[PDB]
DNA sequence: CGGGCTCCTCTAGACTCGAC
DNA sequence: GTCGAGTCTAGAGGAGCC
C-alpha cells in the first residue's frame, strides 16, 4: 500500500491514487504506467534482451503482429507462439536449416479478463526431439538466475515443476510478493502438435538439419510477464527508499545547484548535464528550479543512485557534494570524475 | 516669394535658408561665365529642360556662430575638441620617471612613484594617458594586463584571472570585469580601440566625455602607404623609390623606427598571449609587463613625434573633432544575439553536411576504380595518387558454459598483448590510396568523423569527382592557368574561348581555361563560384550524376560562403552584458523590458584613419554583409538592436562622390552650380522618383542600381571599356559580347565633354606641389607627394581628392550633431559611422529631432562643401536628406524583413522586430513643428 | 522490385511477392518485418529517442494503452489522446513550467474491412501560446533536420505548410518514394480545444507558467511514421548495396574465419564476438557457417545486408594480432591489431 | 590603369622532430 | 643518421563592404 502510494507520487505508476489497483496491476487493466515505471520496464526488457537475443547465435527478434487476419473477423493475439511458429520455416534460411534456433520477441498480449494487456518477453526454442528436457533445463536454469540476478532477496524468486493436460513436462517460474505467490514465467515442452496443426502436410519444410540428418523440432515454450516483473522488482525494492539494482533504476543522478551566481552555476550543471547524457547516464534536471533533506527523501523515492550538488565552491575547485543512495553518505569529489564513477559503479553493479 | 532660381535655370535653396546660411552681398557669375555655361549646356543637350519645383522648405535654423559658415565650423570643432588637445599637449610637454625595476602582483590600479614603489590606486586620475592591454587569447577576450602612461607617474593592471587561479571563469562579460577609468579626458594608443573595447565605463548605454586617439590613424593621416605601396616597401625592406625613407607600415616597430628611430623594438618570442597559458603569464609576469611598458612607451614616442606633423598637414578643427567623435562607436546588442550565433553555426553546420554527403559519397563510390586499374580510363582521376602502402610491423553446464567463456576471454587477452611489435603511431588507411587518405581525417584529431569528410567544394578534386563537365569537355586544373577543360581531337580546334595552350600538354586534347569573369589573364580558382551559376542554369557547366547536383552545390556554397569566412569574426565579438544596475531608468521601466533578456554592447574595433583616404576600417562591421535571402548569417547587422526605449535614427549621403566630383568640376568651369553636362545631369534629379544617376544607369543598362553603383563609380576613377563590358556581361548575361560593347560605348562617348571640368580639377590637385583636401585642407600622405612618387600612382592620388573630400564629409557631419545634440539636449549618441552613412541611437521621444537634426546638417555640410569651393550657392535638389530611417535594428532599408537560410521566419516572427519608417525633409518639418526644442 | 527482393531475401520483410505490392507497404496490411527489419526499426526508434527524449529536460516518456474502453471498447488510431490523458499528471513534474512534452512510440491501428498496423513515433508537445508558432517552426527545423541527417540524398525530404478544416497551422513532412510523395510526419498547431474538451470544468487546473503567467498551453502534436520512414530509408540506401547509415545499418559487424587450423580461430573468434557484443556492437556470426562460399559471395550477402565491417580472423591473427576488416562504403581491405577493435568500431559509430 | 579596405581556405614548400 | 609525418609560411584566388 505505502509501496504502490509512493510508486504513484513519484511517478511510476499512473492515474489516481485510489484508481492504483493490486488486482488491476496484475491483470493488465491498469491505466498505464508513468515516465519512470515505463523507463524501469523498458531497463527490464533491455536487460532481457541482452541475456537472450544479444549474447547468442541461435535466437532473433521476430515481428508477429498484433491481430489475426482471415478465417478463425481477426482477433487480437493472446499469445507470441503464433507468431514465431508462422515466421519458423522461412527463418530456417537464416540458420541454413540448422537446429536449435530460436525467435524471441517483447510485445503486448491481449487477454480476456474488460480487456487486458500485459507486456510479455517471450522466447520460442527450436528443439530436436532427443535434447529437448536438456534445453529446457538450461532455459530454466538461466532464466531462473536472470530474474534472480537484479533482486535484493533472490530468494523470493521462486520455481516449480507442473505438467500440463496432456503430460508434457514444464517449468513454472515465480515471485513471492507480500500477499503471496504469483506467476512470473512459465515454460513448457510443447513438441510438434502445433508445428504440425499450423503446417499440414509435407513435412519437408518443417525438418531441420541436426548432426547431418533432417528433423522436425519440438518448440519450447518461455513465457513471462515483464510488467509482473516491474512490479516484482519494485517490491523486492522497498526511511523511504526504493534501492532497485543500477542496471534498473529509471534515473541515475539527481544535478541540483545552491545559492548564487545562478548563471555561472546553471552553465556548470549544464555542461555536466549534457556530458553524463553523452555516456548513456540519466539525469534528472533538477537545476532548472527546498531543503537537503527533502530533495534527498525525494530523490530516495524515485530509485536515484548518487545525488550532485554544484556550489559556489564547485567555481573556485570543482568539488561537488556527491551523495550515495545506498550507503547514506556524503562526499566530495572532482567534476572531471564524476563521469567515470558513475560507469564504473554501473559496470560494477 | 521663397523660390529662387540660377542663371542656368537651377533651382536653389530658399530665400529664408539662403539668407541664413550664406547671408547677403554675394557675386554674381557674370555675363561670360554665363554664356559658357549656356553655350556648354546647349552643346550637351541640356539646356531649356523644365524640371519640377520641389516645395520650398522654411526653417529656423539654430543661430550659427561666427561670420560665415567656415568660422562656424571652425568655432564649433574647436570648442568640442579644446581640452583634449591641452591633454595631448600635456602629454607632449612632460616626460616619465624611468619604468619601475620590478613590478606589482596585485589586483587592480597601483601608482608607481619615485624608485620603482606601488600604491594602491582605484583609478589613475589622470587627464591624458598612454594605454596598452594585453589579452589572454586561450583564456578568453577578458583583459589580462595593461599599463598606462601619465604625466607624473606609470601605471600597471592586473586581473583578478591572472593572480587567481580557479576551475572555472564566465564565459560572458561583464562590467566587473574591465578595466576601471573615467572632465575630459584622452587616451592614446597604437591601435586604441581595442584598448578602449576593455574600458569597464565605456560600455554604458549614456555617452562618456573621455575620447581616444590612435597612432595608426595619424599615421596614416602623417604620412601612409596604399596597399600596392605596401607590399613593394614590404618586398624592398626584405619607378620612384624615394617614398620609401618618409613611410613607413602600422606596425608599432616600424611607426618607431620611421617617426623616433634608434635600436628596433623586441617583441617576446614565445607569445604568452596569443599562443600561452595563464599559468605561463603568471610565471612570466615580469617580462611580459616589461614588453607592456616597452610598447607603451615607444607609443608615447610616436605620438609626441606624431601631434605637431598632424596638426600642421591637417590645420582643420574639424578633422581632428571628427576623429574625436568617429572612434566612440556602440553597438547595442540583446539575448538575440547568441540566438543569431547559434542558428547560423547550425544552418552553416547542417548545409555543410549536406553538402559533404554527396562527397563522401562520390569519393567513396570512386576508391573502387582502383581495382583493375580503371582509374586510368577516368577521364577526371587519371592523375590523382592510387599507389598503395604495405603495413609495417617492427546444452553445455553452467560450469562448462563458465570455462568455455573465460577460455575465449583469456585467448583473446592473450593476442591483445602482442602490442609488443607494433608501432606505436598507427599508419593511417595504408590500403586506400593516398588521394583518399588526405581527405580521411587523422584519428587523433580532436573533431573526427568517418569517411573522407575533410572534402570540400574548394578542393581541388571535387570538379573530378563530380565530373564536372564545360560545353561536353570534361574539366582539367594546370598549376600555371588554373581550372580549364580538355578538348579531345588532337591527332598527334573546332572550340573557341580561351584557347589552345601548349603548355599544359595532356596527350590527344588540347586545353582550355574556364572563362574567368575578370579577363583571359586571370586563373580560375574554383569552378563553383557565384559566376558559375548561371552556366549551370544554361547547361554549359554540367554535373556527372546529373538532375540537381550542380545546381545544389552551387547553390549551398552561395548560401555559407559569407559564413565560412566571418564566423571567427563575428562569433569572436566581444560583448559585455550589463546588469539590470547598469541599465538606465528608462530601459527598466519601459513595457518592452524582458527581464530574462540580456542586454550588452559591441564597441567595434575601430580605427579611425586607417586609409590614404583616412576612411576608417574594421574587419567585421565595415565589411558586414546585407540580409539577402540566400546567405547563412546575413542578418547581422539587423542584430544590432536599441535597447527599450531606444531607436537607431540615421541616414546615408545621397550620391555623395558623383556631387562632389560635379561641384568640384562646376566649381572649375563657373562660379555657379550645373555649370557642366555632368553637374546638370546629376542635380536634375530626385530618389524618390527613380531619376537619379545611378538609376537612370539601371535603367539604360538592365544591370542594377547596386550595380549601376559600381559602373558609374568605375567609369569615374579610370576604367576602360574593357572593364564596363566586363561589368555589363557579369551583371546581365542576356547581353552578348558585341551588345556589351556598344552600352560600353555609348557610356563612355562623352567623357571636350561631359566629365571633362571635374577631371581637370582633380588632375589639378593631384598633380599640386602639396596635394590638399579641397574644403577642409588636409594634405595627402607624404609618400604620394609628387616629389615622393613623381608620376606614379596616379589613379590612387585622383581618387584621394574626392575619397578625402567625402571622410571630410563625414567629419562635418559629425561635428555638426554633436553640436546640435548638445544644444537643443537631444538624449542620444553616435552608434557607428559606415563610410557614408551615420547611425544614432536616439532615445525613442526624440527620433524626430533627431531626424530634424540630421536634415540640418546635411543642409549645412552641402553649404560648407559649396562655400569652400567659392559657388556661394546651394541647390534645393541636393539640398536635404531623401529619407531618414527611423528604426530599432541596423538595416540598409525599414522594410525589409531580412528572411535569410538561418532566418527564415524573418525578423517580425523570431524577433519582436517592427517595421520602420524612411522619412524626407517635410515630414519631419510637419512631425517636429519645425523646431529641435522640446 | 529488385530492392523488395533484397529486402525479403535479407529477412528485412517477410511474406511473398503478393504481400510485398507496394500498397501492403504503405497499408500496414503487409506480414511482419524480418528480423533485418526489426532492427532497423529499433534503431530508427533509438535515434528518435535519442533526439527528442534524451537530450530535452522537459521531455518523459509516457504510456498509452492500446485499446481505449468505455463508449465495447476501440483499438486506437493515435497516441495524441494518451498523452492528453497524462498532461494534469505530468504537469506536476516539471512544478508546471511550460513548454514540457510526452514522448511515445508504439503502434496505432487504422483501417484499410482490414486493418494495417502502424508503428508511429509521437510528441506533444505543451507550449504558451504567445510562443506557439515558434515552437512549431522549431519543432519542424528539428524534425526535418533529424530526417535528413541519416538520408543519403537529404533533398528528398521535404515540408510543407497546411492549415486545417478550423483553420488551424500545421505542417507536412514527406519522403519522395520513386511513385511519389509519401506522408511520413505531420505536425499540427492545435489549441486548447482537444484539452479544454477532455478537461472539462475548472481551467485553473491546466494552468501552466508561461515565465511569470499563467496560461492554457496549445497542444503542438507531432506524429511521426517508423514503418515508412523505415521504407524511406530503405528505398534512400538503394553493385547491390544498402548504405544505410552506420547508426542505422541493423547488423554493425560481420565475423569470419580463414584457413586452419579452426579450432584455435573458432576461440579467437567467439572471445572477439563476445566482446563486441558486450561493447553494444550487433554482430553477424558468420563464422558458424557450414557452407563456406568464396570471399565475393560472402562480400555481396554482406553488403546487401547493410554489414558496415567484414572482419576475417585468420592464421596469422594467432601470431602477431593481425585482423583483416574491409567495409562497404570503400570495398578496400585494411589490417588492423586486434586490441584496438573495439576502440575505433565505438568511436566509428559515436562519430557518424 | 576603377579606387579604398577586410579576411578566409587551400596548397606547395621549407623546416623540425621523432622512431627505426 | 636517415627518412617520414606534424608545423609554420607565403602566395593565389575567392568573397564581404562603401
Ligand atoms: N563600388 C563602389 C561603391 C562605393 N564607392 C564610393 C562612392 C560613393 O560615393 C561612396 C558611398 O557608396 P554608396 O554605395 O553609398 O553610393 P551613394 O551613397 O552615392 O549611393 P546612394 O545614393 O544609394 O546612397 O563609396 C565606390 O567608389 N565604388
Ligand atoms: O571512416 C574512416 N575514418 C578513418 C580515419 C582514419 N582511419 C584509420 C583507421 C585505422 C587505421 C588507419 C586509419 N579511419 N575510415 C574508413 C574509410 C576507409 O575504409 C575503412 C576501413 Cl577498410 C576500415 C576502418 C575504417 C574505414
Ligand atoms: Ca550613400
Amino acid at each position: 500500500e505505502a509501496l504502490l502510494e509512493i510508486c504513484q507520487r513519484r511517478h511510476f505508476l499512473s492515474g489516481s491514487k485510489q484508481q492504483l489497483s493490486r488486482d488491476s496491476l496484475l491483470s493488465g487493466c491498469h491505466p498505464g504506467f508513468g515516465p519512470l515505471g515505463v523507463e524501469l520496464r523498458k531497463n527490464l526488457a533491455a536487460e532481457w534482451w541482452t541475456s537472450v537475443v544479444v549474447f547468442r547465435e541461435q535466437v532473433f527478434p521476430v515481428d508477429a503482429l498484433h491481430h489475426k487476419p482471415g478465417p478463425l473477423s481477426g482477433k487480437l493475439r493472446e499469445n507470441l507462439l503464433h507468431g514465431a511458429l508462422e515466421h519458423y520455416v522461412n527463418c530456417l534460411d537464416l540458420v541454413n536449416k540448422r537446429l536449435p534456433y530460436g525467435l524471441a520477441q517483447i510485445g503486448v498480449c491481449f487477454h480476456p479478463v474488460s480487456i487486458g494487456e500485459k507486456t510479455e518477453a517471450s522466447l520460442v526454442w527450436f528443439t530436436p526431439p532427443r535434447t529437448s528436457n536438456q534445453w529446457l533445463d538450461f532455459w530454466l536454469r538461466h532464466r531462473l538466475q536472470w530474474w534472480r540476478k537484479f533482486a535484493m532477496s533472490p530468494s523470493n524468486f521462486s520455481s516449480s515443476d507442473c505438467q500440463d493436460e496432456e503430460g508434457r513436462k514444464g517449468n513454472k517460474l515465480y515471485y513471492n510478493f507480500p500477499w503471496g505467490k504469483e506467476l512470473i514465467e512459465t515454460l513448457w515442452n510443447l513438441g510438434d502438435h502445433e508445428l504440425l496443426h499450423m503446417y499440414p502436410g509435407n513435412v519437408s519444410k518443417l525438418h531441420g538439419r541436426d548432426g547431418r540428418k533432417n528433423v522436425v523440432p519440438c518448440v519450447l515454450s518461455v513465457n513471462g510477464d515483464l510488467d509482473r516483473g516491474m512490479l516484482a522488482y519494485l517490491y523486492d525494492s522497498f526511511r523511504k527508499v526504493l534501492k532497485l539494482h543500477p542496471c534498473l533504476a529509471p534515473i541515475k543522478v539527481a544535478l541540483d545547484v545552491g545559492r548564487g551566481p545562478t548563471l555561472e552555476l546553471r552553465q556548470v550543471c549544464q555542461g555536466l548535464f549534457n556530458e553524463l547524457l553523452e555516456n548513456g547516464i540519466s539525469v534528472w534536471p533538477g537545476y532548472l528550479e527546498s531543503s537537503l533533506e527533502q530533495l534527498y527523501s525525494k530523490y530516495d523515492e524515485m530509485s536515484i543512485l548518487f545525488t550532485v550538488l554544484v556550489t559556489e565552491t564547485t567555481l573556485e575547485n570543482g568539488l561537488i557534494h556527491l551523495r550515495s543512495r545506498d550507503t547514506t553518505m556524503k562526499e566530495m569529489m572532482h567534476i572531471s570524475k564524476l563521469k567515470d564513477f558513475l560507469i564504473k559503479y554501473i559496470s560494477s553493479a | 516669394g521663397q523660390l529662387r532660381h540660377n542663371p542656368l535655370d537651377i533651382q536653389m535653396l530658399s530665400r529664408g535658408l539662403h539668407e541664413q546660411i550664406f547671408g547677403q552681398g554675394g557675386e554674381m557669375p557674370g555675363e561670360a561665365a554665363v554664356r559658357r555655361s549656356v553655350e556648354h549646356l546647349q552643346k550637351h543637350g541640356l539646356w531649356g529642360q523644365p524640371a519640377v519645383p520641389l516645395p520650398d522648405v522654411e526653417l529656423r535654423l539654430p543661430p550659427l556662430y561666427g561670420d560665415n559658415l567656415d568660422q562656424h565650423f571652425r568655432l564649433l570643432a574647436q570648442k568640442q575638441s579644446l581640452p583634449y588637445l591641452e591633454a595631448a599637449n600635456l602629454l607632449l610637454q612632460a616626460q616619465l620617471p624611468p619604468k619601475p625595476p620590478a613590478w606589482a602582483w596585485a589586483e587592480g590600479w597601483t601608482r608607481y612613484g619615485p624608485e620603482g614603489e606601488a600604491v594602491p590606486v582605484a583609478i589613475p586620475e589622470e587627464r591624458a594617458l598612454v594605454f596598452d592591454v594585453e589579452v589572454c587569447l586561450a583564456e578568453g577576450t577578458c583583459p589580462t594586463l595593461a599599463v598606462a602612461i601619465s604625466p607624473s607617474a606609470w601605471y600597471s593592471w592586473c586581473s583578478q584571472r591572472l593572480v587567481e587561479e580557479r576551475y572555472s571563469w564566465t564565459s560572458q562579460l561583464s562590467p566587473a570585469d574591465l578595466i576601471p577609468l573615467e572632465q575630459e579626458q584622452l587616451v592614446v594608443g597604437h591601435n586604441v580601440s581595442f584598448d578602449r573595447a576593455h574600458i569597464r565605463e565605456q560600455y554604458l548605454i549614456q555617452g562618456s566625455r573621455m575620447r581616444f586617439l590612435d597612432t595608426m590613424s595619424m599615421h596614416m593621416a602623417i604620412s601612409g602607404l596604399s596597399s600596392f605601396q605596401r607590399s613593394l616597401w614590404i618586398a624592398a625592406k626584405q619607378s620612384s623609390w624615394d617614398w620609401l625613407d618618409i613611410s613607413s607600415v602600422n606596425s608599432l616597430a616600424e611607426v618607431h623606427r620611421l617617426y623616433v628611430g634608434g635600436p628596433p623594438l623586441e617583441k617576446e618570442p614565445r607569445e604568452l598571449f596569443v599562443k600561452g597559458t595563464m599559468k605561463d603569464i603568471r610565471e612570466n609576469f615580469q617580462d611580459l609587463m616589461q614588453y607592456c611598458a616597452q610598447d607603451v612607451w615607444a607609443t608615447h614616442e610616436v605620438f609626441q613625434q606624431q601631434l605637431p606633423l598632424f596638426l600642421e598637414r591637417c590645420p582643420h578643427p574639424v578633422t581632428l573633432a571628427g576623429m574625436l567623435e568617429m572612434g566612440v562607436s556602440y553597438l547595442p546588442v540583446n539575448q538575440n544575439w547568441e540566438r543569431y550565433l547559434a542558428e547560423a553555426q547550425g544552418t552553416y553546420e547542417e548545409l555543410q553536411r549536406e553538402m559533404k554527403k554527396s562527397l563522401m559519397d562520390l569519393a567513396n563510390d570512386a576508391c573502387q576504380l582502383l581495382s583493375g586499374e580503371r582509374y586510368k580510363e577516368d577521364p577526371w582521376l587519371w592523375d590523382l595518387e592510387w599507389d598503395l602502402q604495405e603495413f609495417k610491423q617492427k546444452p553445455c553446464s553452467e560450469e562448462e558454459e563458465f570455462q568455455q567463456d573465460v577460455m575465449a576471454r583469456a585467448c583473446l587477452q592473450k593476442l591483445k598483448g602482442t602490442t609488443e611489435l607494433l608501432p606505436k603511431r598507427p599508419q593511417h588507411l595504408p590500403g586506400h590510396p593516398g588521394w583518399y587518405r588526405k581527405l580521411c581525417p587523422r584519428l587523433d584529431d580532436p573533431a573526427w568523423t568517418p569517411g573522407p569528410s575533410l572534402l570540400s567544394l574548394q578542393m581541388r578534386v571535387t570538379p573530378k569527382l563530380m565530373a564536372l563537365t564545360w560545353d561536353g569537355f570534361p574539366l582539367h586544373y594546370s598549376e600555371r592557368h588554373g581550372w580549364g577543360y580538355l578538348v579531345p581531337g588532337r591527332r598527334d580546334s573546332y572550340h573557341h574561348g580561351n584557347g589552345p595552350y601548349n603548355d599544359v600538354d595532356i596527350p590527344g586534347c588540347w586545353f582550355f581555361k574556364l572563362p574567368h569573369k575578370d579577363g583571359n589573364s586571370c586563373n580560375v580558382g574554383s569552378p563553383f563560384a557565384k559566376d558559375f551559376l548561371p552556366k549551370m542554369e544554361d547547361g554549359t557547366l554540367q554535373a556527372g550524376p546529373g538532375g540537381a547536383s550542380g545546381p545544389r552545390a552551387l547553390e549551398i556554397n552561395k548560401m555559407i560562403s559569407f559564413w565560412r569566412n566571418a564566423h571567427k569574426r563575428i562569433s569572436s565579438q566581444m560583448v559585455v552584458w550589463l546588469p539590470r544596475s547598469a541599465l538606465p531608468r528608462a530601459v527598466i521601466r519601459h513595457p518592452d523590458y524582458d527581464e530574462e533578456g540580456l542586454y550588452g554592447a559591441i564597441l567595434p574595433q575601430v580605427v579611425t584613419a586607417s586609409t590614404i583616404t583616412r576612411r576608417a576600417v574594421e574587419p567585421t562591421w565595415l565589411t558586414a554583409s546585407n540580409a539577402r535571402p540566400d546567405r547563412v548569417g546575413s542578418e547581422l547587422k539587423a542584430m544590432v538592436q536599441a535597447p527599450p526605449g531606444y531607436t537607431l535614427v540615421g541616414a546615408d549621403v545621397d550620391s555623395q562622390e558623383l556631387w562632389i566630383a560635379a561641384v568640384l568640376g562646376d566649381a572649375h568651369f563657373a562660379g555657379m552650380h550645373g555649370c557642366t553636362a555632368f553637374g546638370w545631369m546629376t542635380l536634375q534629379g530626385r530618389k524618390s522618383r527613380g531619376t537619379d544617376l545611378h538609376s537612370k544607369t539601371a535603367t539604360t543598362v538592365g544591370i542594377s542600381r547596386e550595380h549601376a553603383k559600381i559602373f558609374n563609380y568605375g567609369r569615374i576613377y579610370g576604367a576602360g571599356q574593357p572593364f564596363a563590358e566586363r561589368l555589363l556581361m557579369q551583371f546581365n548575361h542576356r547581353l552578348t559580347q558585341q551588345e556589351a560593347a556598344e552600352k560600353a560605348q555609348q557610356m563612355y562617348a562623352a567623357t571636350g565633354g561631359t566629365e571633362s571640368e571635374m577631371f581637370n580639377k582633380l588632375e589639378s590637385i593631384a598633380t599640386s606641389d602639396i596635394p590638399r583636401t579641397p574644403v577642409l585642407g588636409c594634405c595627402i600622405s607624404r609618400a604620394l607627394e609628387p616629389s615622393a612618387v613623381q608620376e606614379e600612382f596616379m589613379t590612387s592620388r585622383v581618387n584621394w581628392v574626392v575619397q578625402s573630400s567625402a571622410v571630410d564629409y563625414l567629419h562635418l557631419m559629425l561635428v555638426a550633431m554633436k553640436w546640435l545634440f548638445e544644444e537643443f539636449a537631444i538624449d542620444g549618441r553616435f552608434c557607428i559611422s559606415i563610410h557614408d552613412e551615420v547611425r544614432y541611437l536616439v532615445r525613442e521621444e526624440d527620433r524626430y529631432r533627431a531626424a530634424l537634426a540630421l536634415q540640418i546638417t546635411n543642409l549645412l555640410t552641402r553649404c560648407m562643401f559649396a562655400y569652400k569651393l567659392g559657388l556661394n550657392d546651394l541647390p534645393q535638389s541636393v539640398a536635404f536628406f531623401s529619407a531618414v530611417d527611423i528604426d530599432r535594428c541596423l538595416r540598409k532599408e525599414v522594410t525589409m524583413d531580412c528572411k535569410t537560410p538561418s532566418n527564415p521566419t524573418g525578423m517580425e516572427r523570431r524577433y519582436g522586430i517592427p517595421q520602420g519608417e524612411a522619412l524626407d525633409i517635410y515630414q519631419i518639418i510637419e512631425l517636429t513643428k519645425g523646431s529641435l526644442e522640446k
